[PDB]
């Protein structure tokens, strides 16, 4: 599967979880931001790599970070 | 009066159920081919698969081949024929090799043991209808010429 | 379970045997594939066709009709059709029979519903078929003599492809 | 909990629906509820008609079920969406939204999976962790 | 009770479809034409006639510059043609 | 050519059953789990 | 491979030793027929304008396979499509050339196996270990003096051939 | 279990006792060589055609040598066995010639033989439980005499030996030329042989000249 990171830079936008069409990201309770809250990958196993995520991120260089690694079914887009 | 239904009555399956696809007669022919006919062990669908198609499989080598226009054409293109069944037959081995685990079922063609007979089946039908092939073009002088030998 | 005319081959299924002439032949199995009575319409046209070309090669053998020796000469069976395609003949029967024909074809779209017997034509004007035993009888002659002629006008042409002749004087002069 | 017996949109079928894979490796399953008939697009090409009431649909991928919340979604303002997990075994996992509530709003008892403690020009050069299990990130 | 589909019995009328088509391309086409493509004789006799001629001439096919293939290319597109139309027009109208 | 049997005999060999058997067996080796 | 019978194995041993014990044969019957002048033609240089491009050589004179090495070739291509449909599909009784994944070995029978006479499993063992050792001390004897194999056949049978 | 034939050897697994005329003998296991039920049919089936063609066949070869029926010799001449079929063939076809005996023969008996085709095909599949062989042809009642339950086994081993025979009678023809009662009342048959045409398989008979000894 691929492997996602969020790192400390996060403001808690949410916009990489709006722009995740594998529902991979979501929001949790932090403290080192303003909006309280910080993106996380709980369900990389269903990422594609597509790194929209990292498209819609607003941080000089981003906070959320995806590195492709091993191909899977999922991970490949495959409906067959 | 809609002629294309969805595939086995799911919709979101991807098929479609068309007049070429699901057809009585399309129905018919696809059910009574010895591939799907059943009541067949896959031995024999083997050899009446392996018939046919290594007694087409004689006629382009023989007609076409690099020794067409010389005296042994026939004997070249049925032994091109049997080349190329033999390494269809490597194939289909290599196939089942790799493709099926080792089950006790063997009445079905996609288990080891059915791909196995299909292969021996395929192999010694298409030997057969290759010199069947080669008995009656060697024989007969209407397939020597195609019919040319009617002018 | 087994036919009667091939003993080693099982009966046909859509040949129960209440149809006259049926003695479960159907070794390719014919009527599986096509609709029966359309197959019974068409043997009993091909029929009663033959037996009319039968009876026809035997009798122009026999005589022709005043004035016809002037036009046809010395030509006999199908040596006539070309010469009374030029004259005429054969094109007013080929319009009557296809007027009668159009006839036909509705009268078959009525048994391929299921409401007409094929063959039926409703044509017994001399009233010979009152007894349904004397019907029965009377309908396994026909289609045994439709059968019987259609093999008879084969061999009469091809008889007369080969000699010449024609099928009384190649009777007469074998 | 996937009612099987929810009715589907009548759809007319095509060839871009579920492959053998769906019934061999697994399939995806996304229910939702309409409050009229009306006409969607397919994400695998074409129109269907969802009906008033519930609706369940089967797909291949993830990100078609998805791609078809994010249209209903905002096309026609429906949100309470699920999505599934179907294996060949007959298991249901339940999939989206995960505890309940959608990922773009903070939940709580959610654990933060795969957060670093530094900015991403803090991770280790390769020279720093090669012939040794140590991650980049430190 | 040939089903033309999965589920979709259809009636085919190959029998009424096939005469009626068949009369109605051939009898229009009776019509004689002067040009030597025809030879005196209307579209489906001229055909015919070439029918015999070609027949009579066995194993030799036709050669290109015999009318026998622009004959039977006309009579076979209008055939077709009348086959279709007619097809549609029973199957689907029936009255 | 001294040995002029050994063309005839080994090129037939080398470029088509060396490859065969080469491809059948890798076909195998990757294939198999 | 080696769960097949593939390999130094014993049903790799019975396998080569049988097609010794027929190579023996062939080699006296070739050596037979060759020695009565018995193959027709056996000098005539095959033609390329008849048989194609496969009957080159490139010797120094003719540059074409003489007609007695075709036909015993063709002789081996027989028993080769033989050997092709009995590995494929061999009979039900017989012994199989591949063996299926879950198969018991047959135990070697080490410098001899038990002195079965007849049509027993040892018996043809024996010969056959025999026969691969004939076929290499043939072939030695060939190439460390000479003298063809057929003549080395003939000689180390006393002239009986020939 | 092991042949009644061969004591030694084990019995076929797919012979059962049933069919007249088994003795225990197929070594190779044919009858195995097809797992489906109605496979054993259909070779009993093949060996009574089989057996009843080479009888058709034998005693034609016998009685072509007794006499011959009116107006052949002034079409084919003299030749005895295979020749006939050679020259008729020559003098067969359109164009080619006026007689169509073997062809025919060949179209009735195709269309028998279509007919036999279905029958098979039924047997095979186990729709009629018919056995191998049984065409219903009894019309003088011999099953229904006395000695009726030995007649089968006397077809069987009587087709077997016409086989043998018809292969005998042929490949003595295409040696000497002679036909079945000249050859066996010429004994040193290679002392006088009649000299006869070619078959229509000549490359057959290629090697007994520089292969085979040709004492002939
Ligand atoms: C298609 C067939 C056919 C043909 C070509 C003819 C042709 C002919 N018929 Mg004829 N005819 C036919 C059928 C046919 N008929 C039939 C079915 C009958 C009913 C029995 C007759 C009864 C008939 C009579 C009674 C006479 C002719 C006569 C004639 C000739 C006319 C001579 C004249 O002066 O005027 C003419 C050649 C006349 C003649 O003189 O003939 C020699 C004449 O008198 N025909
Ligand atoms: C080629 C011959 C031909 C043609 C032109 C038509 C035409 C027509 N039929 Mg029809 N029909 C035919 C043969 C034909 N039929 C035959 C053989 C049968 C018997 C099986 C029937 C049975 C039948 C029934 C039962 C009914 C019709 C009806 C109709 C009408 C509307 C339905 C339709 O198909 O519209 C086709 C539309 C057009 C042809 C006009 C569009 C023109 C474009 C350019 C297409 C034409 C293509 C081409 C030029 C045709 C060339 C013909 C070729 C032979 C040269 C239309 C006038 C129905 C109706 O309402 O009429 C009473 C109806 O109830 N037909
Ligand atoms: C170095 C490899 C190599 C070699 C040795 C050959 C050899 C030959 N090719 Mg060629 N070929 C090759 C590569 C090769 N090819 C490639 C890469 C291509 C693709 C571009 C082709 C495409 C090609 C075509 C399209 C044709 C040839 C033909 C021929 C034959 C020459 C004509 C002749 O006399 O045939 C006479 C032929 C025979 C007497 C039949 C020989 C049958 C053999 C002995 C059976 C062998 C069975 C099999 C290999 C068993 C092993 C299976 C196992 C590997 C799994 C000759 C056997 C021609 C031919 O005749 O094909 C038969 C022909 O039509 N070749
Ligand atoms: C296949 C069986 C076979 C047969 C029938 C013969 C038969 C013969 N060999 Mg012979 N031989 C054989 C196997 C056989 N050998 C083997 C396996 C070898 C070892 C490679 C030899 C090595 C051999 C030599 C070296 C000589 C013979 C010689 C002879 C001939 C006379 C001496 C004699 O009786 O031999 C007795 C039996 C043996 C020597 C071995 C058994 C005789 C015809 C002699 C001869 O005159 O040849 C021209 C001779 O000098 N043989
Ligand atoms: C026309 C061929 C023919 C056929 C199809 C059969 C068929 C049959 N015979 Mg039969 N038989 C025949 C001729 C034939 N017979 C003749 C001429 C004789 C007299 C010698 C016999 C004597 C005989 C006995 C004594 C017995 C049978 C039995 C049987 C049945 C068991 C299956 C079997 O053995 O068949 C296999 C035979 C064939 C299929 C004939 C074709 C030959 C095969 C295919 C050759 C294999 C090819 C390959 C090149 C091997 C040849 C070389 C090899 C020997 C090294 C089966 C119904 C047994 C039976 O029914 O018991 C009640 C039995 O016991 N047969
Ligand atoms: C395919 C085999 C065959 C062939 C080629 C012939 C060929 C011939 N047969 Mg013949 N025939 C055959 C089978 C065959 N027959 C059979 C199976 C029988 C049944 C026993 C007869 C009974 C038979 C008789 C009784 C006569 C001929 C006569 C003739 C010759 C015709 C000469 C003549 O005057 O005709 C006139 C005869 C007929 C048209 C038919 C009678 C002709 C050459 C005739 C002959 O020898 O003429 C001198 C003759 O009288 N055949
Ligand atoms: C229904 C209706 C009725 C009507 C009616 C109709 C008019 C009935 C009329 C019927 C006739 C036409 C029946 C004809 C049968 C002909 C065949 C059987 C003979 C075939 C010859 C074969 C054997 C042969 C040939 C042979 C070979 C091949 C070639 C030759 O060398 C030799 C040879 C000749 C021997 C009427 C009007 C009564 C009123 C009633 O109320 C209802
Ligand atoms: C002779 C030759 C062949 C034969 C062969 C056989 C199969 C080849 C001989 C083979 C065996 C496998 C060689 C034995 C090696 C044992 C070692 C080197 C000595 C160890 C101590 C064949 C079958 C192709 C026929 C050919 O017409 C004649
Ligand atoms: C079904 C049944 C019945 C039927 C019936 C009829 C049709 C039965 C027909 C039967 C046939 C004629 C039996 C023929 C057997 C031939 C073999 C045994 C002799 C073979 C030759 C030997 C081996 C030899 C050879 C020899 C060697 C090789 C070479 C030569 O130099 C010498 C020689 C020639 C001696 C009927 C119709 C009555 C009705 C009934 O209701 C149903
Ligand atoms: C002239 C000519 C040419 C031509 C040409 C052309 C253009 C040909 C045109 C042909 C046409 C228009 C044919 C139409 C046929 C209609 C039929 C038979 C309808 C049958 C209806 C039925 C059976 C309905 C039955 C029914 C049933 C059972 C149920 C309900 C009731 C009812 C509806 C009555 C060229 C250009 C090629 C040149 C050539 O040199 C000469
Ligand atoms: C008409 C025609 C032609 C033709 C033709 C024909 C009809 C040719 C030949 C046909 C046939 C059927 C030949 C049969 C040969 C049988 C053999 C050798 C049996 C051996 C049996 C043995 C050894 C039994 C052994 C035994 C067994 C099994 C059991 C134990 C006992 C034992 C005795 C040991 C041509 C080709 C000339 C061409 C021409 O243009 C047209
Ligand atoms: C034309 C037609 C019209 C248009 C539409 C269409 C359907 C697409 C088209 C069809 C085109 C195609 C589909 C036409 C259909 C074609 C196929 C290719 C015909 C194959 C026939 C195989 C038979 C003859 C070999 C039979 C075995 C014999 C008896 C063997 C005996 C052997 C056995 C093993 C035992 C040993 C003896 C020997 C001799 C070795």
């Amino acid at each position: 599967s691929h492997s996602v990171k969020v790192y400390d830079t996060c403001i808690g936008c949410t916009q990489c979880v709006r722009a995740c069409p594998c529902d991979v990201l979501e929001m949790v309770s932090w403290d080192g931001c303003k909006a309280g809250q910080i993106a996380s990958a709980p369900r990389t196993e269903d990422c594609i790599g597509c790194k929209r995520c990292e498209t819609a991120c607003p941080t000089d260089f981003l906070s959320v970070r995806v590195y492709l690694g091993g191909e899977t079914t999922r991970s490949m887009g495959l409906a067959y | 009066s809609q002629f294309i239904k969805p595939y086995n009555d799911d919709p979101f399956v991807g098929n479609l159920a068309t007049p070429v696809s699901t057809s009585s007669f399309t129905k018919s022919l696809l059910s009574n081919l010895p591939a799907y006919r059943a009541g067949l062990s896959p031995l024999l669908r083997g050899v009446e698969i392996g018939l046919t198609h290594g007694y087409f499989l004689v006629g382009p080598f023989y007609k076409l081949g690099p020794l067409r226009n010389s005296d042994v054409a026939l004997l070249s293109g049925f032994f091109s024929a049997l080349g190329l069944i033999i390494i269809l037959v490597a194939c289909l081995t290599i196939y089942g090799v790799v493709s099926f685990e080792e089950t006790e079922a063997k009445d079905q063609l996609q288990t080891a043991k059915g791909w196995r007979q299909f292969t021996s089946g395929w192999l010694v039908g298409s030997v057969g209808g290759a010199s069947f092939a080669y008995i009656l073009i060697s024989n007969i002088p209407f397939l020597q010429t195609a019919g040319m030998s009617m002018l | 379970a087994m036919s009667d005319s091939v003993p080693f081959l099982k009966q046909p299924e859509a040949l129960d045997g209440s149809m006259a002439g049926d003695v479960g032949f159907d070794p390719l199995g014919f009527s599986s594939i096509g609709d029966i009575n359309f197959l019974r319409e068409a043997e009993l046209k091909h029929g009663r066709i033959a037996m009319l070309a039968a009876a026809g090669s035997i009798a122009q053998d026999i005589f022709t009709f005043p004035g016809v020796s002037k036009v046809v000469g010395t030509a006999k069976m199908t040596g006539v059709h070309d010469i009374l395609v030029k004259q005429g003949a054969m094109g007013q029967l080929l319009l009557w029979l296809s007027f009668l024909e159009v006839f036909g074809t509705i009268a078959l779209l009525e048994t391929l519903d299921g409401k007409r017997a094929p063959g039926d034509f409703k044509f017994d004007p001399l009233n010979f078929s009152k007894n349904p035993e004397t019907f029965k009888r009377y309908q396994l002659a026909e289609i045994k003599n439709g059968r019987l002629a259609m093999m008879g006008v084969g061999g009469m042409v091809h008889g007369y492809f080969i000699t010449g002749k024609g099928p009384l004087e190649l009777l007469g002069n074998f | 909990t996937l009612n099987l017996q929810i009715p589907s949109p009548t759809f007319e079928g095509s060839t871009g629906g579920w492959l053998r894979a769906a019934e061999v490796e697994e399939k995806y399953a996304i229910t939702w509820t309409s409050p009229k008939e009306q006409v969607f697009e397919m994400p695998t090409g074409g129109a269907a008609i969802m009906r008033q009431g519930e609706n369940l649909l089967y797909l291949a991928r993830k990100e078609q079920c998805l791609a078809l919340a994010t249209q209903v979604k905002n096309s026609f303002k429906i949100t309470d969406y699920k999505v599934y997990r179907i294996f060949p075994s007959g298991e249901v996992q339940y999939l989206h939204p995960k505890d309940g509530v959608f990922p773009e709003k903070v939940n709580a008892g959610r654990v933060g999976v795969g957060n670093v403690s530094h900015s991403i020009g803090k991770n280790l050069n390769p020279a720093q962790i090669k012939f040794t299990s140590k991650s980049f990130n430190g | 009770k040939f089903e033309v589909s999965d589920g979709t019995p259809y009636d085919l009328n190959v029998p009424l479809v096939g005469a009626a088509s068949f009369i109605g391309w051939v009898v229009p086409t009776l019509l004689p034409s002067q040009i030597p493509l025809y030879g005196g004789k209307g579209l489906s006799t001229a055909f015919f006639a070439s029918i015999g001629t070609n027949l009579a001439k066995f194993p030799a096919p036709p050669g290109m510059t015999d009318p026998f293939w622009l004959l039977c290319f006309i009579w076979h597109s209008g055939l077709f043609a009348t086959m279709i139309l007619g097809s549609i027009g029973y199957n689907g109208y029936a009255a | 050519m001294t040995a002029a049997y050994l063309p005839s005999i080994l090129v037939p060999i080398i470029g088509l059953i060396f490859p065969g058997l080469v491809m059948a067996f890798a076909f195998i080796y990757i294939e198999q789990d | 491979f080696g769960g097949r019978g593939l390999g130094v194995t014993v049903n790799a041993e019975r396998w080569n030793g049988r097609h010794a014990m027929f190579g023996i044969f062939a080699m006296v019957m070739t050596s037979y027929m060759k020695g009565h002048g018995l193959i027709p033609d056996a000098d005539k240089i095959l033609d390329v304008a008849q048989w194609g491009s496969l009957a080159s050589v490139w010797d120094g004179a003719g540059n074409g396979i003489s007609n007695e090495r075709a036909i015993i070739l063709i002789a081996h291509v027989h028993v080769l499509v033989v050997s092709v449909i009995a590995a494929v599909a061999p009979f039900g009784f017989q012994d199989t050339l591949v063996k299926e994944k879950g198969y018991t070995p047959e135990a070697p029978a080490g410098l001899i196996p038990p002195f079965k006479t007849g049509l027993t499993p040892e018996a043809e063992l024996i010969n056959g270990r025999l026969a691969m050792l004939g076929i290499i001390s043939i072939v030695t004897a060939s190439v460390f003096t000479g003298t063809p194999v057929v003549d080395t056949i003939n000689l180390g049978m006393g002239k009986i051939l020939y | 279990a092991k042949s009644k034939a061969i004591p030694f050897l084990d019995a076929p697994p797919a012979l059962s006792e049933s069919m007249p005329g088994y003795v225990g003998f197929d070594p190779l296991w044919v009858s195995s060589m097809l797992p489906d039920a109605g496979y054993v049919k259909f070779l009993q089936e093949a060996e009574i055609k089989h057996g009843r063609v080479a009888m058709l066949a034998a005693a034609g070869a016998i009685v072509q040598d007794i006499f011959t029926f009116p107006g052949v010799t002034s079409v084919i001449g003299n030749v005895k066995m295979t020749s006939v079929h050679d020259t008729f063939l020559s003098m067969e076809g359109p164009g080619k010639g006026n007689q169509a005996a073997m062809h025919q023969l060949l179209l009735w008996l195709g269309i028998l033989e279509i007919a036999t085709s279905v029958a098979i095909i039924q047997s095979f599949k186990g729709e009629t439980n018919r056995a191998p062989g049984d065409f219903g042809f009894d019309p003088l009642g011999f099953s229904k005499k006395a000695g009726a339950e030995t007649m089968a086994l006397k077809e069987i081993k009587n087709g077997r030996l016409a086989m043998i025979g018809i292969g005998g009678m042929v490949h003595h023809y295409l040696l000497t030329g002679k036909g079945p009662l000249q050859f066996l009342g010429g004994i040193p048959n290679y002392k006088s042989c009649v000299s006869h045409p070619d078959s229509l398989l000549p490359w057959l008979i290629k090697p007994v000249g520089a292969v085979l000894p040709k004492i002939c």
